[PDB]
């Protein structure tokens, strides 16, 4: 089979140094001249930076002369002028060269940070510089007289030595010499002689250089990459359209700033031709080839030397190296954002009448976005003639279009969106409805997961075209399709104000009110007694229900009795689908609570119960809240009535105080913590005095006298159900609003007396004013600080995907329950739920196995180890994952929008880092800079030092800055000891044994040695615990999971100890040394099999080491990691994301894994 | 301790190392020194706190 | 409409290659080739794919051999046309 | 001494270079018709130049 020629479908890109042959290659044609159009006509002057000949037409199909004008006429070079007469289109595509004179320096070459010639000729960089600017002679090819080869000489000493010596020996000057030096250079020699010289002398200053510089050479070497190409003999041209002249308004033209500089070097170029011509002296060629060299330079990357201008512009000229750069630090328009067709956007209201799998579409947007699809509808019933009477009568909106839209809308999805997206449901998937007005309908429910308010927020809508995207669109972004945040098990579609205003009230008993004591047949006529005013909605009553448990074996048992419930409850009991036991209604329905409810439901009914239960939650709870009449009054605000008196007795303490200072009882500082504490005291006082009467003062009777229950006041059932509104803030409605602090944060002692409800007056407001501002300030700062988070995370993983099925390890973490100080910050069950267990766990008694191996531990396989006593299982994790280069679904874990275990090819790492951001706005050393310093492993200010091995210890020498630390092991030897700062106050006993990693010292710890000394589970346990004490501290919930692949990115590279195949202190992933271990253990070399450390790199310093070379171009520094890569020759495969969306294909994860996956077993072999 | 940091000597010394500050590489002058600091603090021209 | 995936995700594990396979069945009855396995409700072919997937009539190994079928289906027809080349020779 | 930027590596190289004086003008155009001259008269001295002529 003749494999190919042209075009097909091309995999992987390579990218290296351009030879002067290669660069004439692409260029079609010389430019010969600086000058662009003719001034009159705006056609093109002949072998100019803009022409015809060299580039193409300028109008499609059409000589510049205008002798072919015809469409048949193509593959003609005219006679006249050579233009082959095809597309304008090619103007774009055809480059160009220009032949340099004098050789010159490629500036991205001399000036990247280390310099490519520098360190090739080994050659530091000012001599090349002073060389290349003729300060100074430099040698090449000294052979044997007097002088070395890089040697570097002045003008009388250049002379005398050619005085001394006139042939074997060789200097020049320039870049010429630059070049010479260049070429000259065998690599080959070098690489034995450095070989040998390694393998001689012992020192580290000496081998370590070495040993690096050799590695860098016979890289440079089998790139491909010849050193001459590091100077530039020819010059490329862009094409002309990708620099346009085109004109503007005004008979105005407007070009780039590339024609600035391209006229520049080939104006001082042809000119140092002309000066050759001449015969000048040298002094004034010599001028003009460092002119030559600036203006080069100035092109390829700007801002190296000069900071060359445009032409009457002050602002400096953009060059190549800013076109590909872009701007906002890195963004190369694949990231920063690109604009796309068949979209929209609008304000948002509300629609509660909308199933929450749909949503409300404007009539003339949905009519302007389906354009194309309702042509080709109308042309295809025969309702338009033409596409072009199509048109006409969309555009005439006649009254026919209406239904066909009506058709090509019906099972047609569209995409919405908000701008903080931030979690994967930031976008998301519903059914049109078409709607008068200009507002965007959005269902209630799914306000949370964009947080999204009402006050102004716009959505975006975009329509998915292709067939797959919509049924990508109706599979995966549906909204029914995700219940469930990614993040946790727990239901993001949790019920939000208004309708758990209305489901609280409705489920609720006041003391008396009518048909109190009754009883009724079931929940029909409870209703019925309750709209028709015989009966009130909240009275204690017993009625018979018929409630159902599943319980049996995939069947539902039934069974009636009398419940003590209330009317309301009787009432929503209705709407619980199935299974549901009546218990769960039989609350008071608060916000936690209504959760577990869907919850509960969705773990035992299933999803689509689920999700009209859902609907029907909140409808009922929208018309319950309606007909509850709940308000807002002056007088719903209660304060204390003891208030006044807190305040005098508080304010009597402060005069108590103040006397004691008068009289010098006691200090200042001490005066301000004790007055401070009484008036910290007297809120807490006004506080709690507010929150009883708010809260228990109802006080009603039933048939006796008296009795009192929870208060029914609006604002309290508000803050209590958990609608809106908390303590936090009725405490500043009704009692005093606590103390401020002066933006120093030094805490003013004398606090707001006063509240809301009350009048705050000038001095109280002003010192308010600082609260709102810093904290209006700081909440905007944590935005972005979230938003840089999130960056570097999915930066350090994205392209992590499930790809095996299963490794199968028996490795894995042991997971207890958090057990911190007092009782259980949090339970084993969640901890270990929807995870899968690394090997069989046992009962009090054994031989009786409940959970077999590793399965997954669902709600019954949890509440089963909970019914038991069992305290300790072991779980399989993805940072112990067998699995090389990305994580098998079996490691993972079950957790999804669905409770399903974990998909085959969905991309973990994208959302475990978007789990991990999302929550980041909601974060307060500690706070969200800590949980920054983690993921960056950033050893802290003041460490502690953990023992490094086990065994008795004592003090060493004496003080000189450390006083030393002797180990003495058991067996081995005791050669180790630490210098330990003696002004550091110690620890660890001078007389006991110490555990390696026990306490030396106080203070917290890097997290490098807990990975050395400790293990790679004692580590990554760290990080998990110490992140998590973070988040949970703010009452954020987040797997461990997520933060466990972050954790695996962040080790994903290690350093070698012993040898065998490669070099001895390499840093490589642990995934290629693992595999070659593997390998190496069996066949090959007997055992040779190489041992090595595992390494902690910081999220932000493993994200630096990619394969592909194009996705380092996306977030790293453009200009050095093109070079750096160029130089290697390096051959970017893709195979990952980041690259894959850039090159515009199908991403090698989700729906494209199908595809990437069937290439790539078809790559590599037959 | 000032004076021990002082790389300069007489009052030429130092207007040579202030006009060699403010537009360094070029070969200082005794009138470019001299103009240069007068023209920075002292001229009514180029100068002035109102 | 279909409001939930869930019970095709049923018929089909892996819930990508879900969508996958309705696509290509879609587009089997989009670009017509042939016709509905199940009653169409006015449901696009998007719709109407997913129904044929719930119903278990329609996925990979079905599919794959209905159109490895249609291959000779063809080759039978073109049998008496292609040995007519035999002036390669 | 290198400060870059080659309007002055250009403005100190040509600086060395020392002002002629008004008869060392006459000296080096002298130079040049002994020069010329020189050249001419050798082209004289050939036969094909003439023949050619
Ligand atoms: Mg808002
Ligand atoms: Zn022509
Ligand atoms: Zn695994």
């Amino acid at each position: 089979l003749k494999a190919q020629t042209k075009t097909e479908e091309f995999d992987a890109i390579k990218i290296a140094l351009a030879s002067p042959d290669m660069i004439r290659s692409w260029s079609f044609g010389e430019v010969k001249k600086p000058e662009t159009i003719n001034y009159r006509t705006f056609k093109p002057e002949r072998d100019g930076l803009f022409c015809a000949r060299i580039f193409g037409p300028v109008k499609d199909y059409e000589c510049l002369c205008g002798k072919y004008k015809r469409l048949k006429h193509r593959g003609v070079i005219c006679e006249k002028c050579g233009v082959e007469v095809t597309q304008t289109k090619v103007r774009r595509e055809r480059m160009g060269h220009i032949e340099l004179a004098s050789p010159t320096a490629h500036i991205w070459f001399l000036k990247s940070l280390p310099s490519r010639i520098g360190l090739l000729l080994d050659m530091p960089l000012r001599d090349i510089e002073r060389v290349l600017y003729f300060e100074s002679y430099v040698v090449i090819e000294g052979g044997m007289t007097n002088l070395e080869r890089q040697q570097i000489l002045t003008e009388e000493q250049y002379l005398d030595a050619l005085e001394e010596f006139g042939d074997e020996f060789d200097a020049k000057m320039g870049a010429e010499a630059i070049q010479a030096l260049l070429k000259s250079m065998d690599l080959e020699q070098e690489c034995e002689q450095l070989r040998e010289e390694l393998n001689e002398t012992n020192s580290e200053t000496k081998r370590k250089k070495l040993t690096k510089r050799i590695k860098l050479l016979e890289a440079f070497v089998q790139s491909g990459n010849k050193p001459e190409w590091m100077i530039l003999t020819v010059l490329p041209v862009l094409p002309p359209d990708l620099r346009p002249l085109v004109p503007l308004d005004g008979g105005r033209f407007a070009t780039s700033d590339l024609n600035d500089l391209y006229r520049r070097v080939i104006n001082r170029n042809n000119r140092l031709k002309r000066l050759l011509d001449l015969a000048a002296p040298d002094i004034i060629v010599r001028n003009e080839k460092r002119m030559l060299q600036e203006a080069v330079d100035a092109l390829l990357d700007n801002g190296r030397r000069g900071r060359a201008i445009t032409g009457s512009n002050k602002r400096p000229l953009k060059s190549l190296a800013d076109m590909i750069k872009g701007k906002q630090g890195r963004f190369r328009q694949n990231l920063l954002g690109k604009r796309v067709d068949y979209s929209g956007r609008s304000v948002i209201t509300v629609g509660p009448y909308l199933r929450l799998h749909q949503c409300g579409l404007p009539k003339k947007m949905a009519l302007e976005l389906f354009k194309p699809f309702i042509y080709g509808k109308l042309e295809l019933r025969g309702l338009a003639t033409t596409i072009k009477a199509a048109k006409k009568m969309v555009e005439r909106e006649e009254a026919v279009v209406w239904d066909i839209l009506d058709e090509v809308i019906r099972e047609h999805p569209v995409l919405l969106n908000r701008a903080p997206t931030l979690h994967r449901l930031g976008i998301q998937a519903f059914e049109p409805v078409l709607i008068e007005g200009k507002a965007i309908q959005l269902h209630p429910l799914v306000c949370a997961a964009y947080n999204a308010d009402f006050d102004g927020d716009q959505m975006a809508v975009h329509v998915p075209l292709t067939l797959e995207a919509q049924l990508e669109a109706r599979a995966l972004m549906m909204s029914t399709n995700n219940i469930l945040s990614p993040a946790n098990g727990e239901p993001i579609i949790v019920p939000s104000q208004d309708v758990v205003l209305g489901l609280y009230y409705m489920t609720r008993d006041c003391v008396n009110a009518k048909g109190e004591g009754m009883v009724l047949t079931g929940p029909k006529e409870a209703e019925r007694l309750y709209r028709s005013g015989l009966a009130s909605l909240h009275a204690r009553v017993k009625v018979r229900i018929t409630e159902y448990e599943k319980d049996a074996n995939g069947e539902l048992v039934a069974k009636t009795s009398l419940k003590d419930t209330t009317v309301g409850r009787a009432i929503l009991w209705m709407i619980v689908p199935k299974g549901l036991p009546y218990s769960i209604v039989n609350q008071a329905l608060g916000k936690k609570a209504i959760s577990k409810m869907l919850n509960t439901c969705y773990r035992i009914l299933g999803l689509k119960p689920t999700v009209i239960f859902a609907d029907q939650i909140m409808y009922t709870g929208f018309a319950y809240a309606a007909r509850s009449g709940a308000s807002v009054g002056i007088d719903d605000m209660v304060i204390p009535e003891k208030k006044h008196e807190i305040i005098s007795e508080a304010e009597a303490e402060v005069a108590e105080i103040q006397e004691q200072f008068q009289s010098g009882l006691v200090t200042a500082g001490e005066r301000y913590n004790k007055v401070i504490d009484i008036w910290a005291a007297a809120n807490d006082r006004v506080s709690k005095a507010m929150m009883d009467n708010l809260q228990t003062e109802t006080v009603i009777n039933r048939d006796g006298q008296e009795e009192k229950q929870v208060s029914f006041n609006s604002i309290y059932m508000m803050a209590d159900s958990g609608a809106r509104g908390s303590a936090a803030q009725i405490r500043q409605l009704a009692g005093m609003r606590g103390l401020m602090a002066k933006p120093d944060g030094s805490i003013i002692e004398t606090p707001i007396t006063a509240n809301f409800r009350e009048g705050l007056n000038v001095l109280q407001y002003f010192i308010s004013t600082h609260g709102a501002r810093k904290g209006l300030a700081d909440t905007a700062l944590k935005t972005a600080n979230s938003g840089y988070l999130t960056r570097r995370l999915v930066d350090v993983a994205q392209d992590l995907v499930v790809t095996e099925d299963d490794c199968g390890t028996h490795e894995g973490i042991m997971m207890t329950p958090v057990i911190e100080g007092g009782d259980v910050k949090e339970p084993l069950r969640d901890r270990v739920l929807g995870r899968v267990t690394a090997e069989d766990v046992l009962k009090p008694g054994t031989a009786d196995i409940l959970v077999p191996r590793n399965t997954l531990l669902h709600e019954q396989w949890c509440d089963l180890l909970e019914e038991n006593s069992v305290d300790a299982v072991k779980v399989r994790s993805v940072v112990s994952c067998d699995t090389d280069f990305g994580v098998c679904a079996h490691c993972y874990g079950r957790d999804l929008a669905r409770g399903h275990i974990i998909n085959k090819g969905e991309a973990i790492g994208v959302i475990a880092a978007q789990s991990i951001g999302e929550p980041g706005t909601q974060l307060t050393t500690g706070g969200l800079p800590r949980v920054a310093d983690l993921f960056e492993a950033r050893r802290p200010k003041e460490p502690a030092i953990l023992a490094e091995i086990s065994g008795i210890v004592s003090f060493g020498k004496e003080t000189k800055g450390k006083r030393r630390l002797v180990i003495t092991p058991v067996d081995g030897s005791d050669p180790y000891e630490e210098m330990i700062p003696k002004w550091r106050q110690l620890n660890v006993f001078e007389g006991e044994r110490v555990e390696r990693g026990d306490v030396i010292s106080d203070g917290p710890e890097a997290p490098h040695d807990i990975l050395r000394l400790r293990g790679v589970h004692a580590v990554t346990r760290y990080i998990v615990n110490e992140v998590q004490d973070v988040y949970r501290l703010q009452g954020v919930k987040i797997n461990d999971k997520h933060i466990e692949v972050i954790v695996r990115q962040m080790l994903r590279k290690a350093t070698i100890v012993n040898a065998g195949s490669s070099d001895f202190l390499e840093g490589e992933q642990v995934e290629y040394s693992r595999v070659k271990i593997a390998n190496r253990e069996l066949e090959a070399n007997g055992k040779v099999g190489a041992t090595y450390s595992r390494d902690l790199l910081g999220i932000t310093k493993a994200s630096l080491a990619t394969e592909s070379f194009i996705s380092a171009a996306s977030f790293q520094e453009t200009t050095r990691v093109l070079t750096e890569a160029a130089v290697a020759g390096k051959r970017d495969e893709l195979r990952g994301l980041k690259e894959n969306v850039i090159v515009g294909r199908l991403i090698p994860a989700g729906t494209g894994y199908a595809y990437h996956q069937d290439r790539m077993r078809r790559r590599a072999a037959g | 301790e000032t004076l021990r940091v002082d790389p300069t000597n007489d009052r030429l010394s130092a207007l040579v190392e202030i006009y060699r500050m403010m537009r360094p590489g070029e070969p200082p002058t005794r009138e470019a020194a001299e103009s240069l600091f007068e023209n920075l603090f002292f001229s009514e021209d180029r100068y002035d706190l109102s | 409409a279909r409001v939930t995936v869930q019970d095709a995700v049923e018929k089909i594990g892996n819930r990508f290659d879900l969508v996958l396979v309705a696509a290509r069945r879609a587009r089997q009855m989009q670009v017509g080739g042939k016709d509905p396995l199940v009653p169409e409700e006015n449901d696009k072919t998007t719709v109407i794919a997913l129904r044929e997937i719930e119903e278990g009539l329609i996925n990979n190994q079905i599919l794959d051999v209905r159109e490895r079928q249609e291959q000779q289906e063809q080759e039978a027809a073109e049998l008496q046309a292609v040995t007519a080349i035999a002036e390669g020779r | 001494g290198r400060t870059t930027d080659p309007v002055r590596m250009y403005m100190r190289e040509m600086g060395t270079v020392e002002l002629l004086t008004r008869e060392g003008e006459i000296d080096i155009a002298k130079r040049i018709e002994d020069g010329i001259n020189q050249v001419q008269c050798s082209v004289a001295e050939y036969p094909e130049a003439i023949t050619y002529l």
